[PDB]
């Protein structure tokens, strides 16, 4: 005997209309008739209140409705949903140029999941998207994002999640501490400056993307604070050396990428990566990266990958790399190595083409 | 160009015998035509690959990374060897990867996460090792992961779990360490969850209940401990299988309320107390498994209610009382094992409306009374094994006319009478135990004409008259044990044509001749015919 709350109703029968789906208009009630991709519940009044709503095909076994290319549009009624918790646009694309729309603003303390994922939204990220205080999951992945990251952003204390892959985001990452931020996605934008120094104070992190962007300055010394991060991706930008003189705060790491950051232009110290308990793919190609190769690396236990090629290597191969049983992919080639090879038959023939050695004419053997 | 590739990707395989014989650069002009390879109309270039199922044999020829324009690789059940070649990764177009049931080692390449736009990646069934890495994070628009039947070690680190648009996590089959994670329930686009037959400790979350996407939980044969967490009962899940475990404590009763289950399995785990009632407004669930716990008290007779119940396993408990009369309910159960528990009483006649009941086990109770004459209706019964109780009473002749029973195990009764004719005419029978019963008469003849059957064993009754001379007819009689009974005459010369008698136990009659000459003599137990006063042989106790 329960029903939904009359105007939460026509809003969402207009936000369908808006988006495309006029048939929810004739639903009676919409709480009770709830379709995939709608979220009721009821407060202690029996009184249904709309909480999620979905649109796009992310799929399942079912999936959710789709938007009419030649008449949807993110409706301003959401604002009328007071208790909307879950916001999910997937794939839903407009007849032709939309920006986020900054009225999502207007629905404030109630939402913690926006997700606004390949749209083609366009223009800035509207400022008033920081009113979303309780904000856990932010997503706008791959739509073409103009100008800065908004300082509002800092507003979002208990962010667990923050995707902004793909756009072309400009300015400096801004520098906001949030303390339960567990993935941080900025890659392929056009982000520049240092690596923000507060980035190392949000401890809770566990991904770090900043692949494919402009970031310049070196590593800060400052990331062993990152006592929980697993992975570390900052390929193939502007960073200078040197490492960190001690990497041994960071178990947990079970990768680095390093990648593309063709002017890093230092020595990897033996002292560098002691300690790393974790560490299965290490991926420094490419770098400028000078001297010779340490041999602590091969003391590293959990190490799977090791990609070395296209530097200024020089020196002996570490004869300890005899001893090395579990690297599945090792590549040293194209560099200026000039020792003999000190591989056994064991796992050379194991190995076959996933070791890499050649373009080396020192090397022997 | 792209025909070198194809050229390289042909000579890496291995057993190409009449196979590939399209795939020829001069012979065959047009590269688009070849077998299993597909282009786009505009730039005749390769954008689908598909060898499924040839047995080619080879190895993947990194030149398959030549082919920039793929799509789609489709290289299933080829017995390829080697490793997963890096040059996949410069297929940037990539969006459907499929290596499954092959023989390739080594690590999921770090290329592989090089693949924006991939959206299957499927290895399942390969020999390949190493962890599950961070890196398949870092593929965005993976829906569908699929690596079971793969030696994969390490942790799932709970990295893995932070991906709205994954549909399908099969790490099935591997030997995974560590723990879940409450972040598991940050998989909000998941749909199937699959994890069995890992080594993962830990408890299950209790946050679990956020997980509302799923449709299908799996988790099972992994040392999990802890309890069933009460947010259990907020999934969406049809499927809830958490067996093989060390899971303690009792069966939440708010699972009662999942209504969309459809398949339950709290098996083989160290559950306790009792079988809550309200699963009987389970109206979905096909399939309840239960059994191998420490569960007590009644099968509830509100298990009846269950409408859609298909498999209904109990067994292996300490369940006690009645086989509730309601279980009658259950037009379409097909298979009921109540087995090895300490059930009381009649079975009951009422069970005889589960007309579609196909295998029936009580073994190992303490059940009362006779054989309902109703069990004649049970046309479609195969397995039939109300061994080790108390029934009594005589073997009906109307069990005879189960025309489709293979398998009839009624020993250790107390069942009376002379054997039933009928039981002669089971023609599909294979395995026939009566033992260990106060079966009297004569062994029946009619027994030659079970076709099928393979194994006989009527020891420790009070059967009289001879040996029949027809079981010579029974070309898959492997097993015939006669012991303890009263049989007398001779052991017949017929035997010897028993194609397949392995073992022979006749021992413990009032048996008398000599043995016939049988081809498999040697196969038999020493003690195979001591007890028999008048047979003479060459053993103790034998007057020769």
């Amino acid at each position: 005997g329960a029903r939904t709350e009359p105007d939460e109703q026509d809003a969402v029968y207009d936000i369908m209309r808006a988006t495309g789906n006029d048939w929810a208009a004739a639903i009676p009630d919409v709480c009770r008739g709830r379709w995939h991709g709608i979220e009721c519940m009821p407060d202690q009044d029996n009184v249904y209140h709309v909480v999620s709503l979905s649109f796009g095909a992310l799929s399942d076994d079912t999936a959710f409705p789709t938007c009419d290319p030649q008449r949807s549009y993110v409706s301003e009624s959401l604002t009328r949903l007071k208790h909307l918790k879950a916001l999910f646009f997937y794939r839903c694309l407009g007849r032709a140029p939309q920006r986020i729309p900054a009225f999502l603003g207007r629905l404030g303390s109630s939402l913690q999941t926006l997700v606004l994922r390949e749209n083609g939204f366009l223009g800035p990220i509207p400022d008033e998207l920081g009113n979303l205080t309780n904000l856990k999951v932010l997503d706008l992945h791959k739509n073409h994002l103009n100008g800065s990251i908004p300082l509002s952003f800092n507003r979002f204390s208990g962010l667990r999640s923050l995707d902004l892959s793909g756009n072309r985001l400009t300015g400096s990452i801004p520098g906001f501490v949030l303390p339960a931020l567990s993935v941080l996605d900025l890659n392929q934008n056009l982000l520049t400056g240092p690596v923000p120094p507060t980035l190392t104070s949000c401890g809770s992190l566990i991904k770090i993307d900043l692949s494919r962007n402009r970031v310049t300055g070196p590593i800060p010394e400052s990331i062993n604070r990152l006592n929980q991060l697993v992975l570390l991706d900052l390929s193939y930008n502007r960073l200078s050396g040197p490492f960190p003189s001690s990497l041994q705060g960071l178990n947990s790491l079970q990768a680095l990428m390093l990648k593309g950051n063709t002017k890093f232009s230092t020595t990897i110290p033996e002292n560098a990566f002691k300690g790393l308990k974790n560490l299965m793919i290490l991926v420094l190609s490419n770098t400028n990266i000078q001297g010779s190769i340490p041999k602590s690396l091969t003391r590293l236990n959990s190490l799977r990958v090791l990609h070395l090629e296209g530097n200024n290597l020089t020196g002996e191969i570490p004869l300890e790399f005899r001893d090395v049983k579990h690297l599945s992919e090792l590549r040293l080639n194209d560099n200026s190595l000039t020792g003999p090879v000190p591989f056994e038959r064991d796992t050379v023939w194991r190995m076959r083409r996933k070791l890499r050695l050649y373009n080396n004419a020192g090397l022997c053997v | 160009n792209e025909g070198k590739a194809l050229m390289a990707i042909k000579g890496s395989f291995s057993n190409l015998v009449n196979m590939l014989l399209d795939w020829d650069d001069v012979h065959n002009s047009d590269l688009c035509s070849w077998r299993g390879v597909f282009c786009d109309n505009v730039s005749y270039s390769v954008v689908s690959l598909n060898l499924s199922s040839l047995n080619l044999g080879g190895e993947i020829s990194p030149a398959i990374g030549d082919l920039r324009n793929l799509q789609s690789i489709d290289l299933q059940g080829n017995k390829l060897a080697g490793q997963i070649p890096d040059e996949i990764g410069n297929c940037a177009s990539l969006v459907y990867l499929d290596l499954s049931e092959n023989l390739l080692y080594g690590d999921i390449p770090f290329s592989i996460s090089k693949l924006k736009q991939l959206e299957t990646l499927n290895l399942k069934n390969n020999q390949l090792t190493g962890p599950v890495p961070a890196t398949l994070t870092q593929i965005p628009n993976l829906k569908r992961l699929d690596l079971a039947g793969n030696h994969l070690t390490g942790e799932i680190s709970r990295l893995l779990y932070w991906n709205e648009v994954l549909q399908y996590l099969g790490l099935r089959g591997n030997m995974l360490t560590g723990t879940l994670s409450s972040d598991m329930c940050q998989l909000t686009g998941l749909w199937y969850f699959d994890v069995r037959g890992n080594n993962l400790t830990g408890t299950i979350p209790e946050s679990i209940g956020n997980c509302t996407s799923f449709q299908i939980l799996d988790i099972s044969y992994n040392q999990i401990t802890g309890e069933i967490p009460y947010n259990i009962g907020f999934l969406q899940v049809a499927t809830l299988s958490l067996q093989g475990n060390r899971l303690t404590g009792r069966i939440p009763e708010v699972i009662g309320l999942m209504q969309a289950l459809a398949v339950l399995d709290l098996s083989d785990n160290e559950l306790v107390g009792p079988i809550p009632p309200i699963l009987g407004n389970l109206s979905f669930t096909g399939k309840l498994y239960l059994h191998g716990n420490m569960l007590t008290g009644p099968i509830p007779s509100e298990l009846g209610n269950m409408s859609r119940l298909s498999y209904l396993q109990l067994n292996d408990n300490k369940l006690v009382g009645t086989i509730p009369p309601e279980l009658g309910k259950l037009e379409q159960l097909f298979e009921l094992n109540l087995a090895n528990n300490r059930l009381v009483g009649p079975i009951p006649s009422n069970i005889s409306s589960c007309a579609a009941l196909n295998q029936f086990n009580v073994h190992g109770n303490l059940l009362s009374g006779s054989i309902p004459l109703a069990f004649r209706n049970l046309g479609s019964l195969t397995y039939l094994n109300l061994s080790s109780n108390n029934f009594k009473g005589k073997i009906p002749v109307e069990l005879g006319h189960i025309i489709n029973l293979d398998k009839l195990d009624l020993s250790g009764n107390n069942f009376s009478g002379s054997i039933p004719l009928t039981l002669g005419d089971l023609e599909h029978l294979l395995i026939l135990n009566l033992s260990r019963n106060h079966l009297s008469g004569q062994l029946p003849a009619e027994f030659g004409n079970l076709r099928s059957i393979q194994m006989i064993d009527v020891s420790f009754n009070l059967l009289s008259g001879v040996i029949p001379t027809e079981l010579g007819q029974l070309q898959n009689l492997n097993s015939l044990i006669l012991n303890n009974n009263k049989l007398h005459g001779k052991i017949p010369d017929q035997l010897t044509n028993c194609f397949t008698l392995v073992n022979l136990n006749v021992s413990f009659n009032n048996l008398s001749g000599i043995v016939p000459p049988m081809k498999n003599f040697s196969r038999f137990a020493p003690a195979s015919f001591v007890g028999n006063p008048y047979l003479c042989g060459n053993w103790v106790g034998s007057i020769c």
